[PDB]
């Protein structure tokens, strides 16, 4: 067991593999599919290559009662090496829609397998979100400074992708959309700007009702969020500084280059005005002769 | 009319005039008469000295108030938005 954790990069294969696995067990309709999740671990970024289904039963009146075939997994791992001998156990995926409080007990059982603290990778099977439709958590046990005992609790790790040469080209090979959520032409990036601005608007709004809910829905004082909230205020911009004036002087600069680049285009288009007219001049004679 | 024109000019021209000096520019022979025009022309003479900087503020404020105002100032954002749609049109 390593605590070596910072990030989670996710193969596109995992997301998709887990989406089908959910519907082919047919534990769906508010019934969970839980499988093993395979990849590299013992490094800061946890690198998730593959996933398999596990036979699983979910009591839906009580999510605190489930079936897990422990034997099977040992059987499966031998097969994982055939595929790739860097695949080892690193956790188990959950099928969303989000984190639950029945997940800690399931996490327990998954400590007899992993050499790293069992990963919980929430693969949303509905595709909600404003980034990748994945959240990542890992269970870490830590004292709480409020006065209560040692809990095991899920801290989020960011979600990310990285991919192999074969996988990445396969992605484009399947796909055929030119994509307004990545860069491209001018119009394509204009779509990204408006979204990013609205993305700040959506997320800042979420903090306003979270501060209110601690004192008007009686959520607890969570020190870990609010310390980060304070460092936003320290790094926040100001006004009337010579720093903020230098910005204006740099606005002048770059727009002037654009001004001259635009004017440069216009020279070129006025020559094509003139060339077509040379094309017009010839066509006059031919018209007279016929 | 000559009085009004001068009263348009004096805002930029000075910031302080003593009351004997205001009288001189506005072609008054009576110091009382100067004080009487100031009420009507909205000049604040306080302790026998005028404050053109205040008057300037009020008139500027009125000009900011009216709808002209996005492209009167011309926003940093607004400039680039113009450029953007032209190249794609």
């Amino acid at each position: 067991m390593s605590l070596q954790h910072e990030k989670v990069t996710i193969a596109p294969l995992v997301l998709l593999s887990a989406l089908d696995h959910y519907e082919r067990t047919q534990t769906k309709e508010n019934k969970r599919c839980v499988g093993v999740i395979l990849g590299d671990a013992n490094s800061s970024t946890i690198r998730v290559t593959n996933s398999f289904a596990l036979p699983f039963e979910e009591d839906e009146k009580n999510s605190d009662v489930w079936f897990l075939d422990h034997n099977y997994i040992e059987n499966m791992n031998e097969m994982c090496k055939k595929i790739n001998a860097k695949e080892k156990l690193i956790g188990w995926y959950h099928s969303g829609p989000k984190l639950r409080a029945s997940d800690l007990k399931i996490n327990e059982l998954f400590k007899k397998y992993t050499q790293n603290n069992p990963l919980l990778l929430i693969v949303d099977v509905k595709q909600q979100g404003v980034g990748l439709p994945t959240d990542a958590y890992v269970a870490i046990e830590q004292v709480k400074d409020d006065g209560t005992s040692t809990e095991k609790t899920f801290l989020h790790l960011p979600c990310t992708i990285e991919a192999e040469e074969a996988e990445e080209i396969g992605v484009e090979h399947l796909l055929r959309d030119v994509r307004d959520q990545a860069a491209g032409g001018l119009s394509i990036r204009l779509t990204n700007q408006l979204k990013s601005l609205k993305g700040l608007q959506s997320k800042l709004k979420d903090v306003v009702e979270y501060l209110d809910k601690v004192i008007n829905k009686e959520l607890p004082i969570n020190h870990t969020i609010l310390g980060k909230l304070q460092d936003v205020f320290n790094l926040l911009p100001n006004l009337g500084t010579p720093d903020d004036d230098e910005i204006d002087v740099e606005n002048h600069d770059r727009i002037n280059i654009s001004n001259n680049l635009q004017k440069a285009l216009t020279v070129k288009t006025n020559d094509e005005l003139m060339v077509i007219y040379i094309s017009n001049l010839v066509r006059s004679i031919i018209a007279f002769d016929d | 009319a000559i009085r009004d024109e001068i009263a348009k000019n004096t805002e930029l021209s000075y910031d302080f005039l003593p009351l004997s000096n205001i009288k001189a520019l506005l072609f008054f022979n009576n110091e009382k008469e100067t004080e009487k025009f100031a009420l009507e022309r909205n000049w604040p003479i306080v302790n026998s000295k005028v404050y053109f900087n205040n008057q300037s503020k009020e008139k500027a404020d009125y000009e900011d108030e009216m709808m002209h105002e996005e492209d009167q100032k011309t926003n940093i954002i607004e400039k680039a938005m113009d450029y953007a749609i032209s190249i794609e049109n």
